[PDB]
């Protein structure tokens, strides 16, 4: 309960809209408890004062009341929709950039241990889930109540023993049996995750080994016993809904109770007076009207269970601490940058224009995490031009250097919004005559400035992507480019076109890459081969390949 | 569009099995009226009683005990019919979830792989089980939202017509201005599909890529996206539920104006004000209070039957994936009924193969190839070149149309049983779905003695790491192989190829995808088993093939070249250049 202090914080920066739509849910639902409690004494009045009484009864006020009391239930229905949707979609909104705000720092590193996919899966659910705490668990509860409070407090101008029992009934159902049948469902309701989740890993292991147990004569013994955990799954949600069954049984007999209570002991008297008339009908109507106040409460209360399950998931996870702090120095961008770096125990030195080509043997490059600060590093000191590389803030670093990922993310957005993602500043033709140089030919043609990538848009190929991170690197141009195996699991015919374009665009900066494929390793300045994070020898292609190394046997 | 029309007959057809459990909800729903009907004649009657006539409470004891007694059985048929409900979507998802398995089990591993695994959970898990409210609440509350209504109808009728019209005279008007209402919220759910299509997964298109904007510096300008991106999803999705709010709304305002209009009516006609309506017996007030408690509960089905509606959509998502699965035309590999019972090293012989996928398509071209017993072979190419579509053919996965004759008897004639008797296989991954490490490797034999269980354990160099795990030779094999790893998950997988006799080996790619140290292990137990019986190889490691009997390169599924390693090593033929290939990479 306390989970959710940080989340039901967010409600204030939309406090009168979150409001609104629960004062129309009260008057929404006093609007068809009073409409039916005015027609309930109206027509006892009307009948007890008979033909005789048709001009000392006054019957044009009841009239204009059950006529607006029809027209505010129409009308607060509506609204009441309106509004408590519309601030549902304005806390969703600051629920997103909340948990997107809270994510960044910790980007690569904090969700590093969680497997992506399903951990994102589980955020988009769980932010979506503490969005329905207003319309599913707020505005029913709090409605509910102060329904009661109103109707208890209205009939006690009339009976206070019978108002505190037609009150006292109604909440004390309010507050006893949404929890008494969370009590009693929370067995079941852990017993049937369990089941639920057990039966998906005996179902994947049944498909996916299916070659396996075919042939070793185990897929029908290993069939029964997934049969059997769908047997123990489906008496696991037969014993929920058994209880949902006596839920709505019983509430059914909580509002004949207080129907019951009603006619018997406002039978007696209503009030000061014996024989009450017509004031036996608006304390029976209004017990018989007053439980559609209660109707969503037990589901409220059930479904909040999992708002606190959602809340702490993602306050677990946006309360992780960033492995790297950037210092707001303010240093300016640096320009011809010269990487040097010792004791990272590996040490290497790059010059302001050094093309450095680094062969690693046959994931993601760990030394290219550590420039781009992903996580400091252990051992040694990085340093980016003469100067630290924790002394530079996030916006300098993010632009002295243009790292291509070996995971080309293509985003959903246009193929503009593709590209104006390394600079945001660029005009629409720079665009244009760089997807060009790059060889993003059909990209270009019918308006693809405009058309949509990525999901729900087209989907590039591998050797499409790549020169597509190499257009972002490009783009947004820095003194220093670390490629990430930018020729891997790539066409030859193109794979010296990455290469050719890597060597004359990207001519003037000092490019550092990390590959394991040999090809094109002439051009590159320092050839350094690496294992198991250890340089065993350095030098120029020429240089590397007369003296016996390790760069001789593969070539 | 005929799509939901042929989509909501399959749900009406797969609701057979469930069709006692239907009937009775359809039975408990009509006591249920009656019980409401009576619930309020009693009420009505008791009201009446007091309130005209003034008689005390204590005179009324038997109208009191009919009343508590219809409360008490409403209560009971709710707590029944939510019971009987839910028996009926249980029979159905449990009937169709063992169709989904067996026709799964049956297109075998061939058509399984074309799907992630985490693809077919959806469909036998989420699919299955968003079918329940459809037979469960759905189809009983659209019985119960026909029936009920026309019980008070029948029900007020006797007393007066004039408050049995106002309830009947709004059942023409509701769905002529839900329709009318619902075809202009068709308009703006048809404009906005796709632009509301596009928007649903913004967040997750974000967030799946927060490397790509820390690695750019716009991750403060991609929060001005999600502020803007989320704007538009609630300006452009509260113009549809504008539209469709208003379809909720007609229900409430024909609830609204009927109880106003009973009341107004009976208030009014009590007064002399009216005089219609009655039969000239007069209108009394135990009349007008029964029609006022029904007015109410004539509107309650259908307002129930409006919050279920959304259980017929996504059991109409869920029976659309469910019935393109159901009714593809896969073709399976046909099963004889020979069984081979030489129990030695057996000789395949092939000709014409033509290997073809459960889809039909075509995997391996013409494939013309001989295996004498004993003698191992070693499949090389590219990939997808159709390597391993002829071990998945020699399992028994795959359907192929010419002759593959094993030990002289054709496959198609052999009975899968019994052949799969003399076949042990390695995979490129080694799927682990028993309980134990230990169960893993006794799933070949479920019932061994532990000196050839030890046995083929060392020869796999699988003892060479059992210390190292918590528990040894009993560690509880992990989900997906979590525990282990890839390495470690791979040498358990050769422990039980080695430990059941096989008359034939097929290896996947049993080296690829493992660390440093286990691939010398896998091979080294391997190379050596071997030679015990008739082997083939798939692989892309072409530095030691020196001893294998022949090399068979395919590519594009037709096997190219033969002989022994050294012959096509220098005859520059494609083995010549596949081979140079790999000194492209280190
Ligand atoms: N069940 C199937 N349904 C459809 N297509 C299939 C199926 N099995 C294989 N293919 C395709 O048919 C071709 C045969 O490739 P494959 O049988 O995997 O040979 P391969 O050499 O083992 N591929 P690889 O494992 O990467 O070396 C490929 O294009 C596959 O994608
Ligand atoms: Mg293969």
């Amino acid at each position: 309960m306390r989970a959710l202090l940080p989340y039901l914080a967010l409600y204030k920066r939309h406090k009168w809209m979150l409001s609104l739509g629960i004062v129309l849910a009260i008057v929404t639902l006093l609007a068809s408890i009073g409409l039916l409690t005015l027609s309930g004494w109206f027509l006892s009045a009307s009948a007890v004062a008979g033909v005789a009484g048709l001009y000392s009864f006054n019957y044009m006020l009841p009239a204009a009341g059950v006529r607006g009391a029809a027209i505010t239930r129409t009308a607060g229905r509506y609204f009441e929709r309106l509004v408590s949707h519309d601030a549902t979609f304005r806390v969703l909104q600051h629920l997103r950039i909340y948990t997107f705000s809270k994510l960044l720092p910790l980007s690569p590193a904090g969700l590093a241990r969680y497997r992506q996919g399903e951990l994102l899966n589980r955020v988009v659910a769980d932010v979506d889930t503490l969005d329905h705490l207003y319309l599913r668990v707020i505005s029913p509860l709090v409605g509910a109540f102060v329904v009661i409070m109103v109707v208890t407090i209205g009939l006690s101008f009339l009976d206070f023993t019978l108002a505190f029992t037609l009150g006292g009934i109604m909440l004390l159902t309010l507050f006893l049996m949404p929890p008494l049948f969370y009590r009693a469902g929370k067995s079941t309701g852990q017993n049937l995750t369990h089941l639920r989740g057990q039966y998906r890993q005996q179902l994947t292991a049944w498909l996916q080994g299916q070659a396996e147990l075919t042939i070793f004569g185990a897929s029908d013994r290993y069939r029964t016993q997934l049969e059997n955990t769908e047997i123990q799954w489906l008496e696991a949600q037969r014993r929920q809904s058994e209880l949902t069954a006596l839920s709505q049984a019983i509430m059914l007999l909580i509002g004949a109770l207080a129907v019951i209570l009603m006619l018997w002991m406002a039978s007696g008297g209503v009030g000061g007076n014996a024989q009450p008339g017509a004031l036996i009908a608006l304390f029976v109507f209004c017990a018989l009207a007053a439980f559609e106040a209660l109707a969503p409460v037990t589901g409220a209360f059930q479904h909040l269970g999992q708002v606190i399950a959602s809340a702490v998931r993602i306050s677990d996870l946006t309360d992780q601490k960033p492995e790297v702090t950037f210092p707001d120095t303010q240093t300016r961008v640096a320009d011809r940058v010269s990487l040097t770096l010792r004791d990272v125990g590996i040490s290497l030195q790059v010059n302001a224009g050094e093309h450095i080509a680094i062969l690693g043997r046959t994931g993601k490059s760990t030394l290219l995490q550590q420039l781009t600060r992903a996580w400091d590093p252990q051992q040694g000191e990085i340093l980016l031009n003469d100067s630290p590389i924790a002394s530079l803030n996030e916006a300098a670093l993010r632009q002295t250097i243009s790292v291509v990922p070996q995971r080309v993310h293509l985003f959903s957005a246009t193929l503009r919004d593709n590209l104006l993602l390394a600079s945001p500043g660029s005009s629409d033709e720079a665009l244009s005559e760089i997807l060009r140089r790059v060889g993003l030919e059909k990209l270009l043609e019918d308006a693809g400035l405009n058309s949509w990538l990525g999901e729900g848009g087209r989907q590039l190929s591998g050797g499409e992507l790549r020169r597509l991170a190499i257009a972002r690197a490009l783009l947004h141009d820095a003194p220093l480019v670390l490629l990430d195996q930018p020729t891997e699991g790539l066409d030859a015919t193109t794979e010296s076109q990455i290469l050719e374009l890597l060597a004359e665009m990207m001519r003037e900066k000092t490019v550092l890459m990390v590959t394991h494929r040999l090809r094109g390793l002439s051009r590159f300045q320092q050839i350094i081969v690496m294992d198991n994070g250890q340089i065993i020898e350095q030098g120029t292609h020429a240089e590397l390949l007369a003296r016996q190394g390790r760069y001789y046997q593969f070539k | 569009k005929s799509r939901q029309k042929e989509l909501t007959r399959w749900l009406k057809q797969q609701s057979v099995i469930s069709q006692r459990w239907l009937n009775i909800s359809r039975l408990l729903g009509f006591v249920s009226g009656i019980l409401i009907i009576a619930q309020a004649w009693f009420m009505a009657r008791i009201l009446q009683h007091m309130i005209m006539e003034n008689i005390p409470r204590e005179a009324l004891l038997l109208p009191f005990t009919l009343l508590v007694l219809t409360f008490v059985l409403r209560a009971w048929v709710v707590w029944l019919r939510e019971r009987v409900g839910y028996h009926a979507g249980q029979h159905i998802r449990f009937a169709i979830r063992r169709q989904v398995l067996d026709r799964l089990q049956q297109a075998g591993p061939a058509w399984i792989q074309g799907k992630p695994a985490g693809s077919w959970a959806t469909l036998v898990l989420e699919q299955i089980d968003d079918m329940h409210d459809y037979y469960a609440r759905y189809l009983p509350q659209m019985a119960l939202a026909v029936s009920v209504p026309l019980l008070i109808v029948v029900a007020i009728f006797p007393s007066n017509w004039a408050a049995a019209l106002i309830l009947l005279g709004t059942a023409p008007l509701i769905p002529l201005f839900m329709a009318l209402v619902g075809m202009g919220a068709a308009d703006a759910n048809r404009r906005n599909f796709l632009a509301l299509a596009r928007l649903s997964g913004h967040f997750l298109d974000r967030l799946r890529g927060m490397e790509t904007l820390r690695i750019f510096g716009r991750g403060e300008a991609e929060i001005e996206s999600i502020r803007s991106a989320s704007e538009d999803f609630r300006q452009r999705t509260m113009e549809v539920l504008r539209l469709a709010f208003l379809s909720s709304g007609i229900l409430e305002f024909f609830t609204s104006l009927s109880i106003a209009l009973v009341a107004v009516y009976f208030g009014f006609s009590y007064l002399g004000e009216l005089d219609f309506g009655h039969y000239d017996t007069g209108v009394t007030l135990a009349a007008g209070f029964l029609a006022l408690i029904l007015a109410p509960e004539f509107f309650q089905p259908l307002r129930d039957l409006g919050t279920f509606y959304h259980a017929k959509a996504q059991a109409v998502g869920a029976a659309d994936s469910l019935k393109t699965f159901m009714e593809t035309p896969l073709a399976h590999p046909q099963r004889g009924e020979a069984e081979l019972a030489s129990t030695d090293p057996v000789t395949i012989e092939a000709e014409e193969l033509f290997i073809t996928s459960p889809e039909g398509k075509t995997l391996a071209g013409p494939l013309n190839f001989t295996l004498p017993a004993g003698q191992r072979a070693v499949l090389v190419g590219r990939s997808g070149s159709g390597k391993s579509s002829l071990l998945n053919a020699l399992s028994g996965f795959l359907s192929y149309q010419g002759s593959l004759r094993i030990n002289g008897i054709e496959l198609r004639d052999l009975s899968p049983e019994s052949w799969r008797k003399h076949l042990s296989w390695v995979g490129q991954n080694p799927q682990l779905p028993a309980a134990t490490l230990r169960d893993n490797v006794l799933l070949a034999r479920p019932d061994a003695s532990e000196q050839e269980l030890q046995a083929a354990l060392d020869n796999a160099w699988v003892s060479e790491f059992l210390p190292l795990l918590p528990q040894g030779v009993d560690t509880p094999v992990g989900d997906q192989a979590a525990r282990l790893s890839v390495g470690q998950a791979q040498r358990v997988a050769v422990a039980r190829a080695l430990l059941n006799p096989c008359s034939l080996l097929l290896l996947d790619e049993p080296a690829a995808s493992l660390d440093a140290h286990s691939e010398q292990r896998v091979m080294e137990a391997l190379n050596a088993a071997s030679l015990r019986q008739t082997t083939l190889m798939v692989t892309h490691q072409l530095e030691d093939l020196a001893d294998w009997d022949v090399i068979w390169v395919m590519q594009d599924g037709r096997i190219i070249e033969q002989g022994r390693y050294a012959e096509l090593s220098v005859a520059g033929g494609p083995f010549a250049t596949l081979l140079a290939h790999r000194q492209e990479e280190i």
